[PDB]
């Protein structure tokens, strides 16, 4: 278990996903040229998890319908370093239609993109599997994401598939087809990915809102609170360490029924561009998750939590049995030793001190019921299907996506109320 | 049929063909096969000149569809602003109900339009309409976490 | 000879090994190289050069911690050819060790092992080493088991099996590998020794002054107790002489053949001028559940056998002493069809200290291997885990993906459930 081959998809997918690759380049010493400069050997030990030894080189694969999107990460601080080989791109965009993603513009663009997947993936040792950047809201990141996913399953049924999905708000964009978007494609995660993180626009606008005092959130506000959960939840990935060192330890310490694979991140401290027991208690506290739901609302199924920095690990075992011994009641008392803890000693950029939080909480149902109860008002309204359905699509898909969505909140709601009795 | 070709052209934002069409004797108060009718349409696809132009000219701003849904119902529903106003200031009803037991209140508040709540409730939206849940627009705000909207809802 | 061959499995297999080939290299005067300037032929082959070799393997499903012993002070220690590795681990699953990874490596560690044993003029058989919880140490063990149990009829396995605990795990799933790799491996192994770590890490933080005990730590003292076990073999000892004899003396049955471990003195380093405990001090010392290598109570339990194993400065009439002081305690009872008594081993080496161990150098120790009843509640805390998960087949999709069936988990259960009876009918 060693390589990773990362796509991202879309304008979100890659914008997210420069800001990882600029992110982790810093942490392993990799400057934008691709030269390590770094002065510590932990950050070499496990480099070929996410990089080419050419001189290293992301393993990483850049789709869009939209062009524009190529020159603006080429612009960027990392632009160079990527493969100008491994930019898959269109001429026409998606225009936010889930249906353009995946039967149209995308189905047209799939097969130049599986190429590259195919040449990465022939070239690794032994292929962990893959990693997507995408949003669910947009049409190519949904639409061709959930397209790649698809394809990808059926030709890798054997590695692990893991996404970084945004979920869409009428707080950051209020475009009425984004719950289409996302339920349409939520019904392709979960029943082709292994392993989901939920990033919720709703929470890093309110975060960004109401914890940071931001007055208006740009991208790069909320980008900033991605990136730095996507650093810490690939920690354990990406240096020495015995927990969750790979995709599939992850995916079998964090998944307990292969549906219910959506994870709620959550980080501290929540900064704008710190001792032990706040660390802990701030990582457990809805106001740092990143999925906009109340933990306290539901159980935890599954926990990892990963601390980075110089600090007691006697203090941190203490704080973390206190945590599970003072809120038993939202732990499955029928999961035992539920809550695993790993410590890095490598912290992020700008911080001496970090914990990052990996919640499978049954609470995460707010989020698909949030998502479910728009998608309902606009379906009920038959409200633009027509765009949907001239462009290779049917009206039972909407139906058989709803309820794949609420058949998903049922089975969270199944084990929030089982007893180990 | 002119009522089909004007439904097409409300829905299309097609200003002169409504025009034309309407000079020719179209109906402006046509429906679909689900009960729609001009205005519904240029309301949903936010044709705000051919809203103005169907109500100068004798649509009924509180026709309902076969689901009982009003134009303003689908201007609150998609988010267009100056629609929901032009329709309230030409008499559309604040707290019409459809067959979900939606008022554009509840529609409003499940897309998010925090500035369509805040004008509907200026308008007398009814803080007690229950949906066929039980649920008003306030319960929705509650139930789904949206702390901007629950204050809004509060005024 | 009457040779032993040693096999470590998974992580925990692997480095328990390391510590223990460690102790013996010192033991026997053996340096890092195989070079000294025997007994021990029973463990280690000779070569024609005078370079003393373990009669060992190491077998992992990914490389990492096999790639330590190939760089590290024991480089040059075993034959390259039984440090055998595979790419991808089984991921925390009994299935993936067992079925879908595992059969990718398992002929070429049966033909590295057939090399060892064809060097062998009288095979006594296999110790065995592996974590419960690990899905090689779990999945992989049970295979190797039977294919060994095929190809090696008679010959004894002896397992040195490290049970789960909180403090130190990576897996929400080890109950499940746990229970799994039981069923499967009882009937393939006439004894087995089981190591809680909970036990090692309450003795690393209570004896030895260690506030967080490391893997390397509680491997140093794990290694000083298998020592004190596996010592009768590698130097012609009057009991235990061979492997058949452990089953004699510790296993009346086939079925419960899971020895309780009890060592003292445990001594931190730190100590270095302790007044040194006689023969009674040491054997009381045996009774007191805090040396116990597995949490549970012999007081509440019966004995069915109980074998005392004495390294150092031992004279036999004191032996015998505090033996018939230990007979005159009401918290002993043994099995009414079993003789109420105490086999004796005295080896006179002073008990042997690693440079960069943790434990003081005493003059006296003592081991006891007890087959009592109380080891039982280990069993128990286990299968009650895998209950709480298994009612609501949590994790279960992992394992039925991986080339097992679900009826599996059932079948383990009922036969842990009545390992729990044969324990219950043995003594109430
Ligand atoms: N005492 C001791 N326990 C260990 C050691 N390494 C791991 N463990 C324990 O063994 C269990 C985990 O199994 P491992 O041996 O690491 O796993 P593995 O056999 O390599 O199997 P996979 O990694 O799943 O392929 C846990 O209960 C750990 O606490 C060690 O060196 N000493
Ligand atoms: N957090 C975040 N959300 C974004 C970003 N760019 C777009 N989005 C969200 O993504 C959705 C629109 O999809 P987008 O990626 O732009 O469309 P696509 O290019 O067709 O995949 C909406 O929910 C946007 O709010 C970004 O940089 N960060
Ligand atoms: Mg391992």
């Amino acid at each position: 278990m060693r390589e990773i081959v990362h796509i991202q998809a879309g304008q979100c997918g890659n914008q997210i996903g420069a800001k990882f690759w600029e992110v982790i380049s810093d942490e392993h010493g990799i400057d934008p040229t691709g030269s390590y400069h770094g002065d510590s050997d932990l950050q070499l030990e496990r480099i070929n998890v996410y990089y080419n030894e050419a001189k290293y080189v992301p393993r990483a694969i850049l789709v869009d319908l939209e062009p524009g999107t190529m020159d603006s990460v080429r612009s960027g601080p990392f632009g160079q370093i990527f493969r100008p080989d491994n930019f898959v791109f269109g001429q026409s965009g998606a225009g936010n239609n889930w249906a353009k993603g995946h039967y149209t513009e995308g189905a047209e663009l799939v097969d130049s993109v599986l190429d590259v997947v195919r040449k990465e993936s022939e070239s690794c040792d032994c292929l962990q599997g893959f990693q997507l950047t995408h949003s669910l809201g947009g049409g190519t990141g949904s639409g061709m994401g959930t397209l790649l996913i698809s394809k990808i399953r059926e030709e890798y049924p054997d590695r692990i598939m893991n996404t970084f999905s945004v979920m869409p708000s009428p707080k950051v964009s209020d475009t009425v087809v984004e719950p289409y978007n996302a339920t349409l494609s939520v019904h392709q995660l979960v029943e082709n990915t292994d392993e989901t993180y939920c990033i919720d626009n709703e929470a890093l606008y309110d975060i960004c809102f109401r914890t940071l005092k931001l007055t208006t959130p740009t991208y790069g506000d909320l980008n900033h609170l991605v990136s730095a959960t996507m650093s810490g939840v690939t920690t354990c990935l990406r240096f020495p360490g015995q927990l969750n060192a790979d995709l599939r330890k992850l995916a079998v310490n964090m998944v307990p029924f292969p549906r219910l694979h959506f994870f709620m991140p959550g980080f501290a401290p929540l900064t704008s561009r710190l001792t032990v027991p706040e660390l802990t208690q701030q990582m457990f506290d809805s106001k740092n998750m990143m999925a906009a739901c109340d933990p306290r609302h539901g159980r935890y199924l599954t926990v990892a939590a990963i601390f980075r920095g110089r600090m007691s690990m006697k203090e941190v075992d203490e704080q973390m049995l206190n945590v599970q011994n003072k809120n038993s009641s939202y732990f499955v008392e029928w999961i035992p030793n539920n809550v695993k803890t790993a410590v890095c000693d490598i912290p992020p950029r700008g911080l001496k001190m970090s914990a990052t939080f990996i919640g499978n909480s049954t609470a995460i149902q707010e989020l698909f019921k949030r998502i479910s109860e728009q998608f309902t008002a606009m379906f009920r309204r038959k409200a633009f299907l027509h765009w949907y359905t001239g462009e290779g699509m049917d009206e039972m898909e909407f139906t058989e996506a709803e309820s794949n969505m609420n058949d998903l909140v049922s089975e969270y709601q199944q084990y929030q109320d089982a007893t180990a009795d | 049929d002119l009522g089909k070709k004007l439904l097409e052209a409300a829905r299309a934002g097609q200003d002169d063909e409504v025009r034309i069409l309407m000079a020719n004797g179209a109906d402006v108060n046509a429906t679909d096969a689900s009960g729609l009718t001009p205005l519904h349409l240029a309301a949903t696809y936010g044709h705000l000149e051919i809203v103005e132009v169907l109500l100068k000219h004798g649509a009924d701003v509180n026709a309902i569809d076969i689901m009982g849904s009003t134009p303003l119902h689908l201007a609150a529903l998609i988010g267009h602003l100056e629609i929901v106003e032009v329709l309230l200031k030409h008499g559309a009803d604040v707290n019409a109900v459809d067959t979900w037991g939606d008022t554009p209140l509840h529609l409003a508040a499940i897309m998010g339009h925090l500035e369509i709540v805040e004008v509907l409730l200026k308008h007398g939206a009814d803080v007690n309409a229950q949906d066929k849940f039980g649920k008003t627009a306030f319960d929705i705000s509650i139930d789904n976490g949206n702390e901007d909207l629950a204050e809004i809802l509060q005024k | 000879m009457r040779e032993c061959i040693s096999i470590h499995v998974g992580q925990a297999g692997v480095q328990i090994g390391n510590a223990c080939w460690e102790l013996y290299c010192l033991e026997h005067g053996i340096q890092p190289d195989g070079q000294m300037p025997d007994s021990f032929n029973t463990f280690f082959s000779e070569t024609g050069a005078g370079k003393h070799v373990p009669r060992a393997v190491f077998v992992d499903l990914e490389p990492t911690v096999i790639d330590e012993v190939r760089t590290g002070t024991y480089r040059q220690l075993f034959h390259p050819e039984q440090l055998i590795t595979g790419k991808e681990d089984a991921a925390n699953n009994y299935a993936r060790g067992h079925y879908t990874i595992g059969k990718e490596i398992i002929d070429l560690v049966l033909d590295r092992i057939r090399k060892l044993a064809d060097q062998c003029t009288g095979l006594q058989g296999f110790l065995v080493f592996h974590s419960f919880g690990g899905g090689t140490g779990s999945g992989f063990t049970s295979l190797l088991m039977e294919r060994l149990s095929v190809d090696y009829g008679k010959k004894s396995k002896l397992e040195f099996s490290i049970y789960p605990a909180p403090q130190v795990s990576t897996a929400v799933v080890e109950p499940y590998n746990s229970i799994l790799t039981t069923h499967t491996t009882l009937e393939h192994s006439d004894c087995a020794f089981m190591v809680d770590n909970e036990a090692i890490y309450d003795i690393c933080r209570r004896n030895l002054d260690i506030e967080r005990p490391t893997y390397t730590n509680l491997n140093r003292l794990i290694s000083q107790i298998v020592s004190s076990i596996t010592a009768s073999l590698r130097f012609d000892g009057a009991l235990n002489v061979d492997l058949t004899e452990f089953q004699t003396n510790l296993v009346p049955y086939p079925r419960i053949h899971f020895p309780l471990a009890t060592y003292a003195p445990v001594i931190s380093a730190e100590k270095a001028y302790h007044e040194q405990l006689s023969v009674a001090e040491i054997t009381n010392a045996c009774f007191e559940p805090a040396n116990q290598m597995v949490k549970c109570d012999p007081r509440h339990g019966k004995y069915m056998a109980c074998c005392l194993l004495y390294r150092g400065d031992v004279v036999p009439k004191d032996v015998n002493a505090a033996i018939a002081t230990i007979k005159t305690k009401r918290s002993i009872q043994f099995v009414d069809w079993c003789p109420t008594g105490f086999k004796v081993g005295i080896n006179y080496q002073p008990p042997t200290v690693v440079p960069g161990g943790d434990l003081a150098k005493v003059q006296r120790a003592v081991c006891m291997l007890s087959n009592t009843t109380a080891i039982a509640e280990a069993w128990a805390r286990l299968d009650h885990k895998f209950d709480l998960m298994y009612a609501k087949r949590a994790f279960v999709h992992w394992y039925v993906g991986e080339g097992m069936e679900e009826g599996e988990f059932s079948e383990a259960r009922e036969d842990m459930a009545a390992l729990e009876k044969d324990y219950e009918e043995v003594g109430v």
